[PDB]
């Protein structure tokens, strides 16, 4: 009972009482032989990424990828971590390695697109985000990055439509609603931004981004 | 049992070995000594010096002023000291002051040496001899300390730079006998060796009439059979000179057992596979180095050399960015990048880094030949000729330089003018298939068919695998046809076709012309049945090849 | 999923120009008292 | 005064050879990035095209054929080009299979 409670608790969402998850994975680590398994370190990486502890993010991601070089469970977080750290060279290695091995999966093309994104290639990276989105639906990373490519440089008119598609097709996440409200602020429309932000706060109560906005 | 006792012995010695060598501010062996201890197989500080508190104060001034690059100021304060431990430090400070100073003096000077192949240097040498006579041991005694052994190392190295070989060798052996486990001492000893036959003479001396000072060295170590440096000498000189191997197999596996995690051993082990033209296994051996030790700009020059042939441009592009991030002042990091820039067909930029890689350390003469190649791909033959020629003038025993210089003339129409260069390269490495085949082409292109026959025949014997003889057999048969003895060329025609069957139907281009020619002659011989099967077996060649055999098949079929 | 830079705003031109004008007022009126 | 007594930064004795300062320009050299800048050599807008081609080489035949003229619009409507048109909303799984079908499948009016 207790070990399965902890194992399921590993996978629960963050932003709420993370200290409980820390205690639970700490208990699971030393008491049982599951001390450095894939999901416990995946949860540690997710915790660090949410808390922007990117040094420990990279350290844990490396010590796990050294074992499994193509673990798709951690690759989105790993790629985001590398983008934030702007490790161009490591990102290029990962992009080539996944291009030679997994051309069909959208993770590879997301990696190539973010490699382009780290080089200020938004106009070109739009196409590769589109490719990643098409090859795999229900992927928040690809479509959110596509909307980011839209909103980053000019062409503000249809960034609203892109974010509306993100919100409608991906219900239950505060991030697309917050982004759409942010963009409504950017066009200097105020009431709609406030309405979307109160919606986002309703969706997620504990998030610095939404309260700051 | 006894192996575990040896392991416990090595740790005590290597802890001792790295102590004073670092304490005496020479890093040629101190860096290597700690490396050996780190990779040693898993199974209070030790220090001692006979120094008085009055003179020991001078040591702190001498030691700290050493690594602060103020070698000259260390000499002035340490002038009047009489202890041998400090006397070595003063002259070591003087020598490194000169060795450093010579480096700043010449930086535009790429080639190093004297065309025909002191006084300030002789001042250091006289001080060594004057102090050695005054001191009351003068080696050859059981009570011989480390410093006097270490002092002889300076005498050996200062003698070699004057080109007084065969006296520095004796000095190194005296220093090595009183104190082994000095890696920098071995390297200078290895450098003065020139030919394999000298190594056999030197190897014997280390066995019959060579013994270590059992007083200084710890027990169960002074034995030559159970030493480690004598072993490390075997793997180094026997393979860098590519000499005949003896007492080399049983030692290598013995070192892998004691040193499973030694980074230097695996890279040398990887280099052995590289030197035998076995690249695929070499890649696996090297891949362990990068994962285990990511920051090692010592043997990666071969790694980036392997990747260029592998055409793994992505993997090489990773290395160029990763290696350059550490530092751009090592000789290797400026050679790693040049390979990556050469693979992208950007020669005017790659040519720059090779000159850069050589300027940082002029001892890396391997970069001259590579610098020459990037000119030939640039369609600039005049510049290449000088670039190759410098390499052989640094050291005449360079097979790479002679061959690279021979080709540059062969690319031009001056075929005969290149015969001398290829002939010189033959004597360096006679046991190579590659050099012999090129000589045959030069003789063939200069109308010397009588000589070219014997040239190719020698090449065939040198080839390790029968497969590689497919190209030589077809060309060798053509020359006989040029000599107008059709019966003689038949035997070589049989062999080149038969290699296709032995290789489970390789169906290569130069056997396609073989079968077509063989079938044509068989028609003239009247044996249509024996010619019919030749046409069918070659029915998977080029567009003109298949139709030539198809029509021949119909003709012999009708008469069948 | 990646978050962009959160919205932050700095000193506009209108408020800094208003402070410039007020600052001129206070460095203009006091010398009348001095004179 | 006191100049060499402080050791709080990279100084002239931390690098191995003090005379390396003579060059002291190799640090400020941007190394050519791996793939796209290979096209600027051939040319001596085009470099980005070669980057697209280089990263586009990692396709299967049918997958590339699907993505030959693929254009994705902001609202999610995707148009697929046949070498007919396959305009439909993305994020439904059936449309991509239907594009695959009309791409590699056999269709014959037969009079």
């Amino acid at each position: 009972k207790e070990i399965m409670k902890n194992l399921y608790k590993i996978n629960l969402s963050k932003y709420i009482n993370t200290e409980d998850i820390t205690k639970s994975n700490e208990i699971l680590a030393k008491d049982y032989k599951l001390a450095d398994n894939v999901d416990v370190v995946r949860s540690k990486v997710d915790i660090c990424y949410t808390q922007c502890k990117f040094n420990e993010c990279l350290e844990l991601c490396e010590t796990v990828l050294e074992n499994d070089e193509f673990n798709t469970n951690i690759l989105p977080a790993y790629i985001g971590c590398l983008y934030e750290l702007s490790n161009k060279n490591k990102l290029f290695l990962l992009s080539h390695r996944l291009a030679e091995t997994f051309p069909k999966s959208a993770i590879t093309w997301f990696s190539v697109a973010t490699y382009y994104m780290s080089l200020d290639r938004i106009s070109e990276a739009q196409k590769y985000y589109s490719k990643s989105s098409i090859l795999d639906p229900s992927f928040a990373a690809a479509w959110l990055g596509f909307a980011h490519t839209y909103a980053l440089e000019g062409e503000q008119d249809q960034a609203l439509t892109a974010y509306s598609t993100a919100s409608r097709f991906f219900p239950g996440m505060h991030l697309p609603k917050l982004f759409l409200g942010m963009q409504f602020m950017a066009m200097n429309s105020l009431n709609l931004a406030e309405s979307y932000f109160v919606l986002a706060y309703d969706i997620c109560p504990n998030d610095p981004l939404v309260l700051n906005e | 049992d006894s192996q575990d006792k040896i392991i416990h012995d090595i740790r005590i010695q290597l802890r001792k070995a790295a102590t004073e060598l670092s304490r005496w501010k020479l890093y040629g062996s101190s860096k290597w000594a700690a490396e050996a201890l780190a990779g040693l197989a898993e199974a209070i500080p030790q220090n001692g010096f006979g120094l008085s508190e009055t003179e020991y104060d001078l040591y702190l001034l001498g030691s700290t002023l050493f690594d602060a690059k103020e070698f000259d100021r260390c000499v002035f304060f340490l002038k009047d000291v009489t202890n041998p431990y400090l006397k070595f430090l003063k002259l070591y400070s003087k020598f490194l002051s000169w060795d450093k100073k010579s480096q700043e003096s010449m930086e535009n000077i790429l080639t190093t040496g004297k065309f025909t192949d002191q006084s300030n240097i002789s001042s250091i040498l006289k001080e060594i001899n004057t102090f050695l006579e005054s001191y009351e041991i003068k080696i050859d005694d059981d009570e011989a300390d480390l410093g006097l052994a270490l002092l002889y190392y300076l005498r050996g190295v200062i003698l070699k730079q004057e080109k007084n070989i065969s006296k520095a060798m004796s000095s190194f052996l005296k220093s090595l006998s009183c104190y082994s486990f000095n890696w920098s001492c071995w390297l200078e000893l290895m450098d003065c060796l020139q030919k394999v036959d000298d190594a056999l003479l030197l190897n014997n001396y280390l066995y019959q009439n060579f013994q270590f000072k059992f007083s200084e060295n710890l027990g169960s170590q002074r034995t030559i059979e159970f030493n480690i440096m004598i072993k490390f000498f075997k793997l180094k000189v026997f393979e860098e000179l590519n000499g005949q191997l003896e007492d080399y197999f049983e030692d290598l596996e013995f070192l892998l057992q004691v040193f499973p995690n030694f980074t230097f051993l695996k890279a040398y082990n990887a280099t052995i596979s590289y030197n035998n033209l076995d690249y695929v296994t070499a890649e696996s051996r090297f891949d362990d180095i990068v994962k285990q030790d990511p920051y090692r700009l010592n043997d990666l020059e071969t790694y980036s050399n392997i990747l260029y042939v592998m055409q793994k441009n992505s993997k090489l592009a990773y290395l160029a960015q990763f290696v350059s991030q550490i530092d751009r002042f090592r000789p290797e990091t400026c050679c790693i990048i040049a390979n990556y820039y050469s693979a992208r067909q950007e020669h005017e930029k790659s040519i720059m880094y090779f000159r850069r890689a050589l300027t940082l350390d002029k001892k890396t003469t391997n970069a001259w030949t590579l610098m020459g190649h990037e000119f030939v791909e640039l369609s600039n033959s005049h510049a290449a000729i000088e670039c190759y020629r410098r390499a052989v003038d640094i050291c005449p025993r360079d097979f790479k330089a002679w061959f690279g210089l021979g080709q540059a003339y062969a690319l031009l129409d001056m075929h005969l003018y290149s015969l001398y260069y290829f002939q010189k390269a033959c004597t360096l490495k006679p046991w190579d298939r590659r050099i012999w085949q090129v000589l045959g082409e030069c003789y063939s292109k200069t109308g010397n068919k009588v000589e070219a026959i014997k040239c190719y025949k020698r090449s065939i014997k040198a080839s390790q695998t029968v497969d590689q003889n497919t190209s030589i057999y077809y060309r060798l048969a053509q020359l006989y046809e040029e000599l107008e003895d059709l019966q003689e060329c038949k035997k070589f025609m049989m062999k080149c076709v038969d290699v296709e069957e032995l290789l489970e139907g390789i169906v290569t281009d130069e056997t396609v012309k073989a079968r077509l020619w063989l079938a044509i002659f068989e028609i003239k011989a009247g044996n249509y049945q024996l010619a019919y099967d030749y046409a069918m077996g070659v029915s998977s060649g080029t567009s003109q090849e298949i139709e030539e055999a198809r029509m021949l098949a119909r003709e012999c079929r009708r008469h069948m | 999923m990646i978050r962009r830079a959160p919205t932050t705003l700095q000193l506009s031109h209108d408020d800094v120009t208003s402070l410039i004008d007020d600052l001129n007022e206070q460095k203009l009126k006091q010398q009348l008292n001095i004179e | 005064s006191s100049s060499s007594y402080r050791d709080s930064y990279f100084q002239y004795r931390h690098l191995p050879a003090p005379h390396h300062i003579l060059y002291a320009e190799w640090n400020q050299d941007i190394l050519a990035l791996p793939d796209e800048v290979a096209n600027i050599t051939m040319a001596m807008m085009t470099s980005e095209q070669n980057s697209n081609r280089y990263w586009n080489s990692f396709h299967d035949e049918d997958d590339w054929n699907l993505f030959n003229g693929m254009e994705l619009e902001s609202n999610g409507v995707v148009t697929f080009a046949g070498q007919e048109t396959i305009t439909g909303s993305i994020f439904d799984r059936r449309i991509t299979q239907l594009a695959y079908a009309r791409n590699n499948g056999w269709h014959e009016l037969a009079l």
